[PDB]
């Protein structure tokens, strides 16, 4: 129930991420360039942030 | 890109071929027991993240920068797909 | 202008500065002391303005003015479904349960 | 940070420096064509250097309420005696900055458009 | 729900210019006025 | 010259415009600009953040005999601000006897004194023979922002959470002169005015601020 | 206490902030669908 | 935790990029964006201001056997820099009679020493066979930038004047990235650079930067 687990865990989530990668697909699709697919990292908030030019 | 990506895709037949090799050298290696890599002293990779470091737990990545010291080829050699654990005793 | 010009200032070097490239930029006319210049670069362009970032000014008639936000109704918190293998759906063998 | 900018104040004349380049600058003229025997108006700031890691100046002459980084147009120094204005030749220090030894971004680049 | 406006969202106002949060400012930032009042609100040309 | 001049107009209590006269055209916002940041930024102010009613449930419900609106009422208790005399005060708590017909405002509630109401008028409610009102809501003093998070639990029932505002001072700018006397006309004239102030005095702010902005300006000096 | 104090008697209480997960109107059911397991009997009691 | 952590990387005399890790959303560049202003615009620096060459006339003139002329001799004589051991020295002049076919340079001048110059190689003229170029060069030590506005009289009449750059340093900037660590992403990182030097190590620079920095707020 979202017992706001923050602490330490969080320090831990990235050691499942380091390194790692993830996709990231779009609707539609007419490129395989649809995907792509980078590494990550965390900020804040929901809503996931993108570097520009794959935008195009 | 990849540490080094540069060195790769060229020294090889072609991109996937490599790709491949890579994610073997990797389960095979620190998934068959962290200390197997070829690197030796500290030029094996770390994470100095928040106050303490490790090595990366992502294997993946040694393979990657594994390939970067002579050591380790590619090809059909040892035809004994399960001799590959002919080794699963020498490093237990 | 008035209040500033009655309150406390009247043309400051950044204020005032920036009006240079206002001019060699092909906006303000070379006239009055700052105050006729300043001025213009209001009515259709926007006044000044600096930066809460390095501090500096705004090298450009930047342009403001209260408008409309309207904030429509996708919002996030309703527009969004993560998850695992969560689902796992039957017959469909698929997910969705 | 290009567009030449050439706001085109008139077309004097000089003897290299002494009178008109001096003078000038009092009103009239500026970034404009002049002439001293083959020069136009990208004088008055030498803004030099060598291949180190600092023309120094330029940069660090608009850092102040000096030039103007928009393409103003000063005299460079890199490789051998550039027109550019910072206004261009930073342009090049990161593309630079990115690979190394500038060098190279030159040929590559183009400056002169 | 006590709603809010987080990170998303979408603004847009009459004429046509769809929002999407990017990253809200804790004042310090912003374009401050002459006069303190700093600028609520951008909207960089280019797109529409 | 060397050392600048620091004047000090302080009207009382609210704005008080700083000036440093003898500066060089380089300090000009190199100063204050930065300062700024931490005023607004952070600042040990003071606001609001728990309250209660009686007969209220909770946020997004209605009061008799009060056109308002729970919303609504929170909605203009946060803009109210306070001021706490002593520093052991870690934050404290506020009543109001609000009753039957009348305007109803800050100044009503606790004659306490310990912490005063630097707001009167504050228009807070309008009932109209629907009397009854008193309620406990908990004054805090911290340093940002800090909305449905930190419940200031208390009541522990329906005493409903707020939106922490803190932050003392609003509204913060400063212009740069051309010329405070020396020789070089180029020479650059400081003047900071520290709008205003929810508890504490323009002044306060500036040293605050200094104290601050020095501070955490200090590890500058070991490296690793 | 995360039910009997805020739902209790099934219906929650007016005023009850709610988070993800919290039970709206807690509910029985008879139901044998998945009738006793092995060594989970090895905890039903362990613990009793 | 509530305090920082002050890295440093120092790779010698030029160049630093420093490290503030722990910090928060705000004081990014609110801290060091300023600093900057304080590096770049003071500092105990030091530069050439006027230099004169017998057998020449102007800045802009050419000089026999010398392939340099003039106006490139000063534009690489501009980024020479030394450093003077005692504060009672104002400014001093250098001397260079020098080769008839050889690579002349810096450390050529004169053998003197209160004064180094760090600087050696520095190429600064080809002569050959048209040896001659003994030459007055006034050094100074100053604050930010100033240029054909100083003049450096001494010699007066063909003693040229040049920009006169005192900074002991050159092109600084930055960073800030957010993190999390702690807890709250959002955090930044710091990070700056202060690519240069001009005899002051990038060290000395922050720690010179800040004491002033800290210096004026003092006066309030």
């Amino acid at each position: 129930r979202q017992r706001d687990i923050k602490d330490e865990v969080w320090d831990a989530l990235e050691e499942v991420i380091h390194g790692k990668v993830v996709l990231l697909n779009r609707a539609p699709t007419l490129h395989r360039l649809g995907i792509q697919a980078f590494q990550p990292v965390l900020v804040e908030g929901q809503s996931i942030q993108l570097h520009p030019l794959v935008c195009e | 890109a990849e540490p080094g990506i540069d060195k790769l895709f060229g020294m090889v037949d072609s991109k996937y071929r490599l790709t491949v090799v890579v994610a073997k050298r990797a389960q095979q290696l620190l998934r068959h027991r962290f200390k197997n890599t070829v690197l030796e002293p500290e030029e094996r990779p770390k994470m100095r993240t928040l106050e303490g470091l490790y090595d990366d737990p992502n294997a993946v990545t040694w393979a990657m920068k594994e390939l970067l010291t002579g050591r380790l080829f590619f090809g059909e050699n040892l035809v004994p797909e399960d001799r590959l654990q002919k080794e699963m005793e020498r490093l237990y | 202008f008035g209040k500033r010009q009655g309150e406390g200032f009247g043309v400051d070097k950044r204020e005032k500065e920036v009006l240079a490239r206002a001019e060699k930029l092909g906006l303000v006319s070379p006239g009055k002391s700052p105050e006729e210049q300043l001025k213009e670069l209001f009515d259709l362009g926007k006044v000044v303005l600096y930066d809460g970032r390095t501090g500096e000014p705004f090298e450009g008639p930047i342009v403001v003015g209260q408008m409309f936000i309207m904030k429509l109704y996708h919002m996030v918190e309703d527009k969004m479904h993560a998850r695992s293998t969560g689902p796992y759906s039957l017959i469909t063998q698929q997910p969705l349960g | 940070i290009t567009q030449v900018r050439k706001e085109k104040k008139g077309a004097g004349m000089a003897f290299a420096t002494p009178e008109e380049a001096l003078a000038a600058y009092e009103r009239g003229e500026v970034a404009l064509n002049a002439p001293i025997v083959v020069a136009g108006r990208e004088t008055s700031v030498g803004r030099l250097k060598f291949v180190f890691a600092n023309p120094d100046e330029a940069l660090l002459a608009v850092a102040h309420g000096l030039l103007d980084l928009q393409d103003v147009v000063t005299v460079r120094y890199l490789g051998r005696r550039l027109e550019t204005s910072p206004g261009r030749i930073l342009f090049a220090r990161i593309v630079g900055e990115a690979v190394g030894d500038e060098k190279v971004a030159q040929e590559l680049i183009q400056m002169d458009v | 729900q006590k709603r809010k406006l987080q990170v998303g969202d979408k603004l847009a106002n009459r004429h046509g210019n769809k929002g999407v949060v990017a990253k809200i400012l804790p004042v310090e930032d912003m374009p401050h006025l002459p006069d303190g009042t700093p600028v609520d609100v951008i909207l960089n040309p280019l797109g529409v | 010259l060397k050392a600048p001049v620091f004047t000090a107009t302080t009207q009382g209590d609210h704005y008080g415009e700083f000036v440093l006269e003898p500066l060089e055209r380089g300090f000009g916002v190199t100063l204050g600009n930065p300062l700024r940041r931490i005023l607004l930024s952070s600042i040990p102010g003071t606001a609001v953040t728990s309250v209660y009613i009686e007969d209220v449930l909770h946020e997004f419900s209605t009061i008799p005999g009060v056109k308002e609106d729970v919303v609504e009422i929170i909605l203009n208790l946060k803009e109210l601000v306070v001021r706490f005399l002593d520093p052991k005060m870690a934050s404290t708590t506020l009543i109001l006897r609000a009753e039957g017909p009348k305007e109803v405002r800050a100044g009503d509630f606790t004659p306490s004194a310990d912490v005063e109401i630097m707001n009167p008028d504050l228009h807070i409610a309008t009932l109209e023979e629907g009397g009854k009102l008193y309620m406990e809501v908990r004054v805090d003093r911290g340093v940002g922002y800090v909305p449905a998070e930190r419940h200031g639990i208390k009541d522990r029932i329906n005493a409903i959470p707020v939106d922490a505002i803190f932050s003392p001072v609003r509204r913060v700018a400063f212009q740069v002169e051309d010329t405070r006397l020396g020789q070089r006309t180029d020479l650059d004239k400081l003047t900071l005015r520290i709008w205003t102030d929810g508890s504490v005095t323009p002044l306060e702010a500036l040293n605050q601020a200094v104290a601050i902005l020095k501070e955490h300006l200090n590890y500058f000096a070991n490296p690793e | 206490a995360a039910l009997r104090d805020l739902d209790e008697e099934g219906i929650v209480r007016i005023g009850a902030e709610v988070k993800p997960g919290d039970i709206l109107v807690g509910r029985t059911s008879f139901k044998g669908e998945q009738e006793p397991s092995p060594e989970e009997r090895l905890l039903r009691s362990i613990f009793g």
